[PDB]
């Protein structure tokens, strides 16, 4: 029927579907729509054993843990956004610090919902899409955006801090730069193609390095996972580019002391002097904090649209935005485990939490994985 | 001709009084031309005699002209505004 | 064309489809020659010979082409005054053509867009390469020419008798006086002057113009 | 060392002193190893050399050379829905194309500028790789893979900031088009970044004629999304607030235009706030210099956007040229027909001031030309003076030669055939010919036509035609209805405005029936003729030497006359009789031609056809049977064959129609359908309503070179055709016809093919309403 | 007039530029001189050694 009316296109989809820990999901209790075609962050924040977790819809669900049961759901409204009295959208994943679930939005907003009941404690804009999870610290709710701008937000009240723009993108090379404060910095990558550390204080660049080249004419990666938010282990900050080229620079000065512009990264942790990285081949690698050693790598991950690799039930978990999830061989790249517990999957790294493997999928939001 | 009205006889280009008013007679011809320009219609037989001249009949109700010609020397200065009516 | 083959065996296949009149095969082996050898010795003669290809084959744009694929690319012969009349010969014949010559109606009191191209080569023949030839036809593809230009811009000057717009007629024809020194559309131009002048009440300023046809009566 | 000769080894498509200047040691100069490294960059500097070994026979250089140009073949794959040109138009960009020096270095910008075109196709995973594949003796192959990955499509404009305009019913009336599911389809939604920006200005054209006139785009932040595909966009814009335009301040030079240069820019003081009233009471003052001779009519509005009052006060800087402004005019395109013909359709004359408007109503008077495809204008204002303009109307003529035929037996039964051939204004004459005639054996018909269109300078066309019609309806002699009507009809043209213009004319209508056939209509507009002949026999006669007065006039308003897009043509014609005339009757009638764009963008163009006509007597008589009116079957409404919308014959009771064939052409006669029969042919009312629903419509996958030459024409065509004269009387217990309620339907497509003989239309309908008395032609094939 | 297997038409042309000599010239009395040439009107004749048109030299 619906056949012969349309063209082709191509992917690459998972060889090797592991059970050696045989895995499952704990429990299943999904937000709605989770994060969506928009470089959008729904990352479930686990506190008072509730899954505090938020879908591209404005709604924000409160999944108390160990069965996701709804303590509390909302549905967030935006005010500039196409008119106004809007849903959320949200961008931002959930943040959750006290009585305060901050998820930002893909309009403008940056909430924090108070965690029993999800009324927003209070909600502050930042300057167009939230572009990272609202990142709260150091009474600042940091957030990258698509302006380019560290916003830094009051936590407790709704107050910004500051708003300050380090790498606008060309058009918006959409890059979670995620502000992580290190050495008085709260280190916030460039979603053109920098990194930068800028100071956690007030939004002071410390400095900025660019890394790779912009999306457009200076062809590099839109296709990664962008993670330009910098995962700082000790002061070689280990960063992303636009592409995802890993980066590891100086705190202070942006010093780039190894990186692997070689890779375009998508998802990296710095597991100690472990970086567990999905690449842009999605190949799940291990490298090192003074060199992109190759400590182990893996091609049984290869081009699935990967979340970032965990350490749970004894493997290095990583789903992906396809709902195959992958216990990788922590010492050598090799599929354990293999839940498919999606199939739209997750674009929330998955949350090692409540003795669950806690995720946000797209379709099959917040679910709980376990082996 | 029984004919009170059919499309009707037109021109332009043809000087206003103020045009008219704006030279005189000793203006030179760039001097004329300064509001006035160039006609469409100069002597190239004589001296510059600068043609600014309408034709026009209201469905044969009578036609009209207003022939504004200007009459410079050779030199340029002008000699005759010589504007001419309809017939 | 034929393949990639050395270029005197496609200059000959070129130049026995001259011979032989089989223009198409010679464009199919000038050009093929000039496909990888357009370098060739005879690459000034090949566009020569393509517009003694085009234009038998009655190729006159691709002539034109060849025409100025000469001049540009290789004029290296004499036959740029030929070019210059090609040039014409071409823009002549690509003015003013129709099948309307067998019930009896006119083509020169059209517009001449190619035809003052014409007007141009078979002058820049009769002036550029005064020497040549090719000014034999170039002095009279002049003359027939301007009067083309003529009849075309006497038309005008005849429509706007009949407009009434009587300084449109002298703006025809006073333009036509200072352009076509023998025409015999601007004598007949000449009195429609005087006429529009006399219209316009200009009637002394009309016997300047009756005494042109005083002058050309001569 | 000093070199001797050099070995230039492998060229083809560069000479020998293309290496040898190019070999920083040229023959003769002195040599070193240093120079042959100095030789080997410099001669693969050309950039025709794929490689460059330059070597020494102890001094006597030795050059050798395997070279990339002149390209055999370039080869594209992989691109599965762009076309391969396209991409090479990116090689263009690159400096790789067939028969031409390759460069090897330049593979990628092949490849990245492509991938960047295809970022700019509305794609982004879409790559490219080139290969090179050398050939002989230069040649290479320059392959190339095409790795589409997938398009982009806009998903949500996320217009943020937006404070006076839901975005959502913004985007259904942007150029971004969205809500296809399996119930709605209005086109793709691809990512146009370029309908983005003119989204921005729709929406910045929704804002700033409110009052926003500090309005602004803040930001805008295009969802650069993993996937190349999903595409929001998310601006910020400030819509500022309702400004109220509130003063006007036009001044400058206006060349003592000065009252209307005010009244060109009228606002109220106050009027919430209008940016694009702004611009247009600009050229408001612009065309109206442009009416005295001034194309320099430069005129500039300045909004003093006061916010203390959040207000703007219009200032508009006015100039206004030199009068006198057209000097001449020419023309162009025309080195076909006479440009004197072409210039009486002109108004704006030489010696005049520039009318713009004179201009374009003689170009649109260019654009009713009809033996034209496209008119275009010139208007070159001559320098040395602002009173000085040629007005070049460069034209395109069209078309010459138009066939048509007629069939349904030949060469074997007789010599019976129909004929027809049309030279339309052949080549640009000034003389229209179009002639057409049949001979068959059952009737044999003759008619003229010649027009001179421009035999006087009002727009006098010269136009006559005559006819006579032998035509006997054999059915091996007068056994059904002869008509020898014969004489002329001549009719001229005259313009008495620029779109009205009127006709007139006398026909001579020498009739000669006899054996008419014993449907009542014939007898009983003959019973309105005074004559009450055989109701039973066909064997009477109907003569008159219908002595008419025809009449008519157009409005001509509808654009091209070629192939128009908008517009509207009112062309009336009918009839009358005059004392002398042996018949006294009238026929009125009314047919249209207006195009109405469904889309701005006018392929898509409802197109209006309906028929209305009356006729009946002046006095005493009627309208003739043979003169009522008609539709169906490739006239208005298909699906029929001809005449199945009207009065349906009825007939009286027959015996012989002197010679009646026996059970053929049967009419209620002795020889079968006895005793009052009726047959399903029309003869027709005396009113008429009657009209065709068609469209010019896009088509995607024929190329529009000639689509805009091909008007492929969905319809649902109607209509209903009645006479006042065949009410129900003897009509009654028969097909009774008195009203418009006699209406006929039935949809499909026209398909007007221009060919080099003229548009052809060919048509399939089914008959969705078909009425009484009505034959079915699905299939209609015209030419 | 009447077909006999495979006939042949007839057609028609114009090349009449090849004949054109120059025309009546324009003159004009004293006090009335038009120019008479304003552009490559006034024939700069030359007729070197040739023919007239296609009979001329072909390549």
């Amino acid at each position: 029927l619906f056949n012969s009316e349309e063209d082709v296109v191509k992917m690459s989809p998972l060889p090797t579907v592991e059970n050696q820990f045989t895995p499952t999901t704990a429990w299943s209790t999904s937000v709605g729509s989770g994060i969506g075609n928009f470089y959008s962050n729904l990352h479930p924040a686990l506190a008072d054993n509730v899954v505090y977790a938020a879908d591209r819809a404005g709604l924000v669900k409160a999944l108390n843990a160990d069965d996701g049961k709804e303590i509390w759901s909302v549905s967030l409204a935006e005010k500039d956004g196409w008119f106004s009295k809007e849903p959320a959208l949200l961008s931002g994943g959930v943040t959750v610090s006290g009585g305060h679930v901050y998820i930002g939005s893909e309009k403008a907003q940056v909430y924090a919902l108070n965690t029993s009941d999800g009324t927003v404690a209070w909600q502050t804009k930042v300057a167009g899409e939230a572009l990272s999870r609202p990142v709260v610290s150091d009474g600042l709710v940091l957030i990258h955006t698509s302006n380019g701008q560290l916003q830094a937000l009051n936590e407790a009240d709704g107050a910004v801090k500051w708003t300050v723009n380090l790498d606008m993108p060309s058009l918006s090379l959409r890059g979670e730069s995620a502000p992580t404060t290190a050495f008085g910095a709260a280190v916030v990558g460039g979603d053109n193609g920098r990194v930068s550390a800028v100071l956690m204080e007030q939004g002071q660049m410390i400095w900025q390095q660019r890394i790779s080249q912009a999306t457009g004419s200076t062809e590099i990666d839109r296709l990664s996972d962008v993670d330009t938010t910098p995962v700082v282990v000790n002061g070689v900050v280990f960063a992303l580019a636009y592409n995802g080229n890993l980066t590891a620079l100086d705190l202070r000065s942006g010093q780039i002391m190894w990186k692997r512009e070689l890779g375009s990264v998508n998802d990296f942790i710095v597991d100690g002097n472990r970086i567990y990285l999905v690449d842009q081949n999605d190949r799940v690698m291990a490298l090192t904090i003074d060199g992109g050693v190759t400590l182990w790598t893996q091609s049984d991950l290869l081009h699935r649209l990967l979340t970032s690799p965990v350490l749970y039930n004894g493997n290095l978990v990583v789903g992906d935005s396809e709902g195959y999830l992958h216990w990788i061989n922590v010492e050598d790249g090799r599929f354990v485990a293999q839940q498919k517990v999606d199939s739209s999957g997750f674009q929330t790294e998955p949350v090692a939490a409540d003795g669950k493997l806690l995720i946000q999928a797209k379709d099959g939001t917040v679910y709980s994985i376990t082996r | 001709e029984r004919v009170v009205y059919r499309p009707d006889i037109n021109q332009g280009n043809y000087l206003t009084a103020n045009d008219v008013s704006k030279i005189r007679v000793g203006m030179t011809q760039q001097q004329v031309a300064y509001a006035l320009g160039t006609p469409l219609m100069s002597d190239p037989f004589g001296t510059n005699t600068w043609f600014y001249v309408f034709r026009q009949q209201p469905g044969h109700e009578g036609v009209t002209q207003q022939t504004l010609t200007l009459t410079f020397n050779s030199s340029g200065v002008l000699t005759n505004i010589d504007n001419k009516p309809a017939l | 064309e034929v393949p990639d083959n050395p270029p005197n065996e496609i200059y000959a296949t070129a130049q026995q489809k001259l011979q032989d009149g089989n223009w198409r095969q010679a464009i199919t082996q000038l050009e093929a020659l000039d496909n990888r050898y357009p370098f060739g010795p005879y690459s000034q003669q090949v566009q020569l010979d393509l517009i003694y290809a085009y234009y038998k084959n009655a190729d006159l744009p691709l002539a034109q082409a060849a025409i100025d694929r000469f001049i540009r690319l290789n004029p290296t012969h004499p036959n740029i005054d030929y070019v210059m009349y090609m040039r014409g010969l071409t823009n002549m014949a690509l003015d003013d053509s129709a099948l309307q010559g067998f019930f009896g109606v006119d083509r020169s009191d059209r517009d001449p867009q190619h035809a003052r191209a014409a007007f141009s080569d078979f002058s820049k023949l009769v002036r550029g390469y005064p020497n040549s030839q090719y000014t034999t036809d170039a002095t009279k593809r002049l003359v027939f020419l301007k009067d083309r230009l003529a009849k075309y811009e006497y038309s005008v000057a005849e429509y706007y008798t009949e407009r009434g717009a009587w300084v449109a007629v002298v703006n025809r024809v006073e333009g036509m006086l200072r352009d076509y020194p023998d025409t015999q559309a601007t004598r007949d131009a000449l009195p429609l002057m005087e006429n529009a002048y006399r219209q316009m009440q200009m009637n002394a300023q009309a016997e300047k113009v009756a005494k042109i046809i005083a002058a050309n009566s001569s | 060392f000093v070199v001797k000769d050099i070995h230039f080894e492998g060229l083809q498509r560069v000479a020998v002193g293309a290496a040898l200047l190019s070999m920083p040691v040229r023959t003769g100069d002195t040599v070193n190893d240093e120079d042959i490294s100095n030789t080997i960059r410099a001669l693969f500097a050309t950039g025709n050399f794929e490689d460059v070994r330059v070597l020494r026979d102890g001094d006597t250089l030795l050059v050798q050379v395997k070279e990339r140009p002149t390209i055999a073949s370039i080869t594209f794959s992989g691109n599965k829905s762009v076309k391969d040109d396209m991409l090479k138009q990116n090689l263009e960009a690159s400096g790789v194309r067939v028969g031409e020096s390759l460069d090897r270095t330049t593979i990628a910008d092949i490849e990245k500028g492509l991938e960047d075109f295809y970022y700019s196709v509305g794609k982004y995973s879409a790559s490219v790789k080139a290969v090179v594949t050398p050939l002989p003796r230069n040649r290479v192959d320059l392959k190339l893979v095409f790795q589409e990955g997938v398009s982009a499509e806009i998903q949500q404009i996320n217009i943020v900031g937006n404070h006076a305009f839901t975005t959502d019913e913004l985007i259904s009336h942007f150029q971004l088009r969205d809500e296809v599911p399996w119930w709605n389809v209005v086109g793709d939604r691809k990512y146009q970044k370029q309908k983005l920006a003119g989204d921005l200005e729709t929406l910045r054209s929704y804002y700033l004629d409110r009052g926003y006139a500090r309005f602004n785009i803040d930001s805008t932040q295009v969802s650069l999304t993993p996937d190349k595909k999903g595409i929001y966009v998310t601006v910020n814009i400030t819509e500022g607030d309702q400004y109220k335009l509130s003063g006007v301040e036009v001044s400058g030079n206006l060349a003592g235009h000065s009252a209307e240069i005010e009244q060109l820019t009228k606002i109220e003081p106050g009027e919430l706030y209008n940016g694009t009233k702004v611009t247009k009471m600009e050229d408001d003052i612009k065309k109206l210099l442009g009416r005295y001779g001034y194309a320099y009519p430069r005129v500039q509005s300045m909004p003093e956007i006061n916010d203390a009052d959040k207000t703007v006060k219009l200032r508009v800087n006015v100039d206004a040229g030199n009068r006198f402004y057209v000097r001449k005019i020419r023309f162009e395109g025309n080195d076909t027909s006479k440009d004197a013909v072409l210039r009486r359709e002109m108004r704006q004359m030489e010696g005049a001031w520039l009318g713009s408007d004179l201009v374009d109503q003689g170009k649109e008077r260019l654009n009713r030309l009809g033996f034209f495809e496209t008119v275009d204008t010139d208007t070159q204002r001559v320098p040395g003076s602002p009173d000085q303009v040629d007005v070049v109307y460069k034209v395109k003529e069209r078309n010459t030669g138009s066939f048509n035929f007629g069939i349904g037996y030949g060469t074997e039964s007789g010599v019976s055939f129909q004929a027809g051939v049309q030279q339309d204004n052949w080549l640009g004459t000034g003389y229209a010919v179009g002639i057409n005639g049949t001979k068959n054996d059952y009737q044999t018909y003759a008619e003229l036509s010649v027009t001179n269109p421009y035999f006087t300078v009002d727009g006098v066309s010269l136009g006559g035609r005559l006819f006579y019609n032998d035509f006997q309806a054999d059915d091996a002699d007068l056994s059904d209805y002869t008509n020898k009507s014969y004489g002329t009809d001549v009719t001229l043209g005259f313009p008495i405005n620029e779109y009205n213009s009127l006709r007139a004319g006398l026909g001579y209508v020498h009739n000669s029936l006899s054996n008419m056939q014993p449907q009542v209509a014939m007898w009983r507009y003959l019973y309105s003729m005074g004559e009450h002949p055989s109701t039973s026999d066909q064997d009477n006669s109907f003569k008159t030497d219908d002595f008419t007065f025809n009449y008519g006039w157009t409005y001509n308003k509808l654009d091209r006359g070629y192939f128009p897009t908008d517009g509207s043509r009112v062309n009336l014609t009918g009839k009358v009789t005059i004392p002398g005339s042996d018949n006294e009757y009238y026929k009125v009638t009314l047919d249209t031609a207006t195009y109405v764009p469904i889309d701005d963008d006018h392929k898509w163009v409802v197109l209006g056809r309906t028929r209305w006509g009356y006729g009946d007597g002046l006095g005493g008589k009627e309208m003739p049977f043979y003169e009522n009116f008609y539709a169906g079957g490739s006239s208005t409404v298909r699906g029929f064959q001809s005449n199945t919308i009207g009065p349906k014959a009825v007939y009286f009771p027959h015996q012989a129609s002197n010679y009646d064939p026996d059970y053929d052409y049967e009419c209620a006669t002795q020889d079968g359908a006895k005793d009052l029969c009726k047959s399903d042919d029309a003869v027709g009312g005396n009113a008429m309503a009657v009209a065709s629903l068609e469209f010019i419509t896009p088509t995607p996958f024929i190329s529009d070179k000639y689509a805009n030459s091909v008007r492929t024409s969905f319809f649902w065509d109607m209509g209903t055709v009645w006479d006042t004269n065949w009410d129900s009387s003897q009509y009654s217990g028969y097909p009774d016809y008195s009203d418009p309620s006699n209406i006929r339907m039935s949809a499909g497509i026209a398909l007007q093919w221009m060919s080099p003989l003229g548009p052809l239309v060919f048509s399939y309908a089914q008959p969705f309403k078909k009425y009484d008395g009505d034959k079915a032609e699905q299939f209609q094939f015209n030419i | 007039c009447s077909s006999d297997s495979r006939y042949k038409r007839q057609v028609s042309g114009d090349e009449a530029y090849l004949e054109a000599a120059p025309l009546a010239e324009l003159h004009a009395p004293a006090g009335m001189i038009l120019p008479v040439t304003s552009g490559d009107y006034a024939i700069p004749v030359t007729n070197g050694s040739g023919a007239v048109g296609k009979a001329l030299d072909i390549r």
